[PDB]
């Protein structure tokens, strides 16, 4: 139905030699792909809802000049979203570094009631509003 | 068929025999009037028959709510799960205009518990909570020297009037706050917390003071239940009209001669109310240049609506206010609609809770502004924003207090924008 | 005493209201050793008996 001279390919892509992406890059580096959890001063919600993969931390020196923040590794800063982790991590065998799976946490549902907030017997009566 | 009229209500019909203090206000004169008779057989009836008797009267509201007495204490009629079920009663009368429950309560209180006894009866309740507002030491004083005679006599307590009900009244005082007045800031100002209103639901049906099941009740309401329980809801369904029954005790204050509290048949019309027992507005019907219905929450009513529209809820409602709680409260020409207004909004700002935002906030910035509307500074536009800061108070506030905040500004930016308008504006040539 | 019967066990912090204001009878001004002594005579926290000192009327605190 889509006739384009079409072959089976067992084995993973192996783009990695045509990223570029220098032998020790590609071999040394450790990735980890993760759900980002959500800041505690903040209630909301929408940036837990995507799968972030980022690469372990390296050397950060300061200058002689200021005390900057002078960095050798150029994958420092680069943080790559993805919708579901199973195209996440295939994109990172793909490309061909090794990484590290977080599944997502979630917050359990827990009963509320304001019900809760007074009672007769139960230890759960407030004392102040 | 319909009463064509309503008004002179009798004299032996009226509920509140010593409202005045013309009475014995303890035990003998109590029973002389006809307190505290055949009780015994109203606890034997049962609640399911008390709850039909309110039914057939039918009461709205007495402390300005409207909510029919009957599916309200319905409420209270299911099996017990075995929480302690109880009656609380609401005194608090902070409201600008409302005396008639101290005047009751220091006067017939004996009515009043019987009211609780009967009713608890009906409602399955272990007790009374009677809630006295601080203020009102005196009253307290004297409505539990009654209580102490009632018990004394075996009227209320264990076996109360030989029927085994073991119904009780506990005498309870609160230090002083307008918001102890709404029923859920009530239930928290007697559970030794703040008097911050609780949010709806729990209702205060199956969630009350302590967690029990509880019902709130006016002075009045529950005052007025034992004499129509004895002679039956007819008497309460003849007077007043349809929804809208029986008596109400209404309070005349402002710019009156007479500025009483008289008690009179439902639904009359203002004209004849002011004139015949309040010696008429100070300087006539033509001086009367506002009234406020019952509680300032209601907002106030120019003349052109008051001579004609009777004092029943639903006409108010169409009156674009509320009947309220009877407090009718006149201003005459002589009177400043704009300051009279500014002092009851700042009495509102006073008393608010701080509970939920809008009251907390609006409120204070309503004071603020239209204080300033009172003065003058400001620009014809703050009208509107003021008007849709009332709106923005209404229904979001977790207690009506919102409300009744809200409307009077709302009554006053209606009845009298042309009058704020000219007083700015002179604010503005004065000025250069 | 008589102001605790009053009141169902379990919750006995509700009678803060009275005792407190016997202080008044007895005192009129309300030391914060007034709120205290309320306070450990209730068995509620010291706070709990601030509040309701602070929130209603009369209760004069000087
Ligand atoms: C701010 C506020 C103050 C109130 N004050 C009183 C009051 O002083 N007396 C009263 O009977 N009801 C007062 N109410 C109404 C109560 O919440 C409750 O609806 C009422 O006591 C029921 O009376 P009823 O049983 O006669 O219908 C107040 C409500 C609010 C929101
Ligand atoms: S309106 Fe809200 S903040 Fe104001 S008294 Fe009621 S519950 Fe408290």
């Amino acid at each position: 139905t889509q006739d384009t001279q079409l072959i089976a390919v067992d084995e993973k892509l192996d783009i990695t030699t045509l990223t570029g992406v220098p032998e020790e890059h590609i071999k040394t580096r450790k990735v980890r792909i993760f759900v980002p959890a959500r800041n505690n001063m903040q209630s909301g919600v929408n940036n837990t809802k995507k799968w972030k993969m980022e690469f372990d931390t390296r050397e950060r020196w300061e200058n002689p000049l200021m005390g900057w923040s002078s960095t050798a590794d150029p994958l420092s800063n680069l943080v790559l979203t993805f919708s579901t982790k199973e195209d996440a991590v295939a994109f990172a065998e793909k490309n061909g570094w090794s990484f590290d799976v977080e599944e997502r946490k979630v917050p359990k549902p827990k009963s509320k009631s304001y019900g809760a907030n007074f009672s007769w017997n139960k230890r759960t009566r407030v004392s102040t509003k | 068929p319909k009463k064509t009229s309503f008004g002179s209500l009798k004299d032996e019909d009226r509920i509140f025999t010593n409202l005045y203090g013309r009475h014995d206000w303890r035990l003998k004169g109590a029973q002389s009037r006809g307190d505290w008779y055949k009780t015994k057989e109203i606890l034997l009836k049962g609640p399911d028959w008390i709850l039909g008797e309110v039914k057939t009267s039918g009461l709205r509201g007495r402390g300005g709510a409207g909510f029919p007495t009957g599916l309200k204490w319905s409420f209270m009629n299911k099996p017990s799960d075995g929480r302690p079920k109880y009656l609380v009663v609401n005194a608090d009368e902070g409201e600008p205009g409302t005396c008639k429950d101290r005047e009751i309560i220091r006067h017939d209180p004996h009515k009043l518990v019987e009211g609780c006894l009967v009713g608890g009866r009906a409602m399955g309740a272990r007790a009374a909570y009677i809630y006295i507002r601080g203020e009102f030491y005196n009253e307290a004083s004297n409505l539990q020297v009654a209580i102490r005679e009632a018990y004394e006599a075996g009227l209320i307590g264990k076996n109360a009037c030989g029927s085994g009900y073991d119904f009780d009244v506990f005498v309870v005082r609160g230090a002083g706050a307008y918001i102890c007045g709404e029923e859920t800031a009530l239930i928290e100002s007697i559970e030794g917390k703040q008097g911050k209103p609780r949010l709806k639901p729990p209702f205060p049906a199956d969630v009350g003071v302590f967690g029990c099941p509880t019902t709130v009740a006016n002075v009045e309401t529950v005052a007025v239940s034992p004499t129509i329980c004895r002679r039956g809801g007819a008497w309460f369904a003849s007077f007043g009209r349809e929804r809208n029954s029986g008596t109400k005790l209404f309070n005349i204050s402002g710019h009156v001669n007479h500025p009483c509290t008289v008690e009179e048949e439902m639904s009359v019309p203002l004209k004849e109310l002011i004139e015949k027992h309040a010696g008429g507005v100070i300087g006539g019907w033509d001086n009367l240049l506002a009234v406020i219905p019952g509680g300032s929450s209601t907002p106030l009513i120019p003349k052109s609506v008051c001579e004609t529209v009777l004092m029943d809820f639903d006409a108010l409602v169409q009156a674009q206010t509320g009947l309220g709680t009877a407090a009718v409260i006149v201003m005459d020409r002589s009177t400043d609609i704009v300051k009279a207004i500014a002092r009851l909004i700042e009495f509102y700002k006073h008393e608010s809770c701080g509970q939920c935002t809008p009251c907390r906030e609006g409120v204070d910035w309503m004071n603020k502004v239209m204080a300033r509307f009172v003065k003058g500074d400001a620009r014809p536009a703050e009208i509107d924003s003021l008007w849709e800061i009332s709106k923005q108070i209404e229904g979001h506030t977790i207690c009506a207090l919102g409300d009744g905040a809200a409307w009077p500004v709302q009554g006053l930016i209606r009845h009298f924008r042309p009058e704020l308008e000219e007083r700015m504006q002179q604010f503005a040539l004065q000025h250069q | 005493e008589a102001i605790v019967k009053n009141y169902p066990e379990g919750h006995k912090a509700a009678a803060v209201l009275p005792v407190l204001d016997l202080a008044q009878r007895q005192n009129g001004w309300l030391p914060i050793s007034a709120m205290n002594k309320v306070a450990e005579i209730l068995q509620v926290p010291p706070m709990r008996v601030y509040e309701v000192a602070t929130f209603y009327t009369m209760y004069n605190r000087k």
